[PDB]
Order: C-alpha cells, then sequence, then structure tokens
C-alpha cells in the first residue's frame, strides 16, 4: 500500500507538537533557516 | 507525547536552497537544507525556514526526492522535463507562498497516484523578471505520465486562466 495523503490531512498536522519541534542538525543559513 | 507516532512518507525528501552568486559555479551555490521523510518532520522544516515570498531575488527553493541532485544533469532528470508556471510581480505576494506550499503537498503527498514515480521534485525561482514554480518528472517521453501529472497539478494549483502551464524538456531548456 502505497502512503497517499490528501491536502486537508497534511495540513491537519502543521501545528501539532510534533511539526514545531526544531529540527536537529539544520545548517546557519541567515534568514533562511530561522533561528 | 513522548509516544507519539508519525506518519511516514512514501519517500524521502531533500529541500534544497540556491544563493544568487555568480561568481561561483552554479551548483556551488546550492545548499542542502535538511531530509525528511514523515508528514511532522516536513512540516517542522517549512514551519522553521523563510517564505518563498521573503527570499531575495535570485534565490530558489527545491524539493526533491533523496538521491537525486536538483539539477538537469542527474540521471533521473537528465532525459525529463518540468510543468512550469510564470507568475506577475503583482502575484508574489498573493499567490507565490500558496502555489508552492500547494506544490510541496502534492509531492508529498504523492497526489499522481500509480504516476508519483515520475515525479523528481519541485523547484521555485523567486525572480524579479516572474517567480517561478516548477515541478520535475524523469522523462519527457512517458507521456501518460506527463499529462497525467500537469492535469493534477493545475487542478490542484487552482490557476486562474491568466497564469498558464506547460511542460518542457530540460534538454531544451538548457539550450533555449
Ligand atoms: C536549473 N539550472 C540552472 N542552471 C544555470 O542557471 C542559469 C539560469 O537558470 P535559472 O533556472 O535560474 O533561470 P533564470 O530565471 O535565472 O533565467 P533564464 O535562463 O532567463 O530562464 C541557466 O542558464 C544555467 O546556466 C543550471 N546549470 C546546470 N549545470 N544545471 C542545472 O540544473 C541548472
Amino acid at each position: 500500500e502505497k502512503k497517499r495523503y490528501d491536502r486537508e490531512f497534511l495540513l491537519g498536522f502543521q501545528f501539532i507538537f510534533a511539526s514545531m519541534q526544531k529540527p536537529e542538525g539544520l545548517p546557519h543559513i541567515s534568514d533562511v533557516v530561522l533561528d | 507525547p513522548e509516544h507519539y507516532i508519525k506518519h511516514p512518507l512514501q519517500n524521502r525528501w531533500a529541500l534544497w536552497f540556491f544563493k544568487n552568486d555568480k561568481s561561483k559555479t552554479w551548483q556551488a551555490n546550492l545548499r542542502l537544507i535538511s531530509k525528511f521523510d514523515t508528514v511532522e518532520d516536513f512540516w517542522a522544516l517549512y514551519n522553521h525556514i523563510q517564505l518563498s515570498s521573503n527570499l531575495m531575488p535570485g534565490c530558489d527553493y527545491s524539493l526533491f526526492k533523496d538521491g537525486i541532485e536538483p539539477m538537469w544533469e542527474d540521471e533521473k532528470n537528465k532525459r525529463g522535463g518540468r510543468w512550469l508556471i510564470t507568475l506577475n510581480k503583482q502575484q508574489r505576494r498573493s499567490d507565490l507562498d500558496r502555489f508552492w506550499l500547494e506544490t510541496l503537498l502534492c509531492l508529498i503527498g504523492e497526489s499522481f497516484d500509480d504516476y508519483s514515480d515520475d515525479v523528481c521534485g519541485a523547484v521555485v525561482n523567486v525572480r524579479a523578471k516572474g517567480d517561478k514554480i516548477a515541478i520535475w518528472t524523469t522523462e519527457c517521453e512517458n507521456r501518460e505520465a506527463v499529462t497525467h501529472i500537469g492535469r493534477v497539478y493545475k487542478e490542484r494549483l487552482g490557476l486562474p486562466p491568466k497564469i498558464v502551464i506547460g511542460y518542457q524538456s530540460h534538454a531544451d531548456t538548457a539550450t533555449k
């Protein structure tokens, strides 16, 4: 089974806590990676 | 939260940034930002980076499947092409970020069904002459796949009649 998601499903996750944890290991790119 | 289960994507994706510096060879200006393979890790990245509409003219974002370089020369791109839309100056503030996000959702959500395997990635070019957004596919002569991706993409973007969409092979782009 392929993992397919519609837009409403995806948008529902934008602001859950797991989606607000800053990713680890990001490069320092000024005004691109918001620190 | 310590037991939360993320929602897996079909593919692992890499987000790239391009900085305009004409003193350097083109690929030297590419920067990998990060890779992800869940819905929540997509949003965690998106939520911590600048909007396309706020990038300096001459810069790009690209989202490509892991292992595909965001350039024509990659084995998975060299025989391929792009479905391209071009915006005008007014549309940067009103539509660029919305169209780019919708493009990202089409990619990570595998919205092209049995043709999503022909998708390589997508690119947003922030340009003074007109911003561009495109989905890159792997084979310009996979015409069933190219048709399906183009038709669904245009529907998902909800383009007005004034913003048209067309496909071009990378071979033709490179030769202008
Ligand atoms: C996507 N891409 C862009 N370039 C270089 O970047 C230049 C500009 O390519 P561009 O995609 O940034 O478009 P721009 O709007 O700036 O200008 P246009 O040419 O009028 O459409 C190309 O002419 C190439 O020199 C590329 N050069 C290589 N080697 N490979 C690529 O994949 C590639």
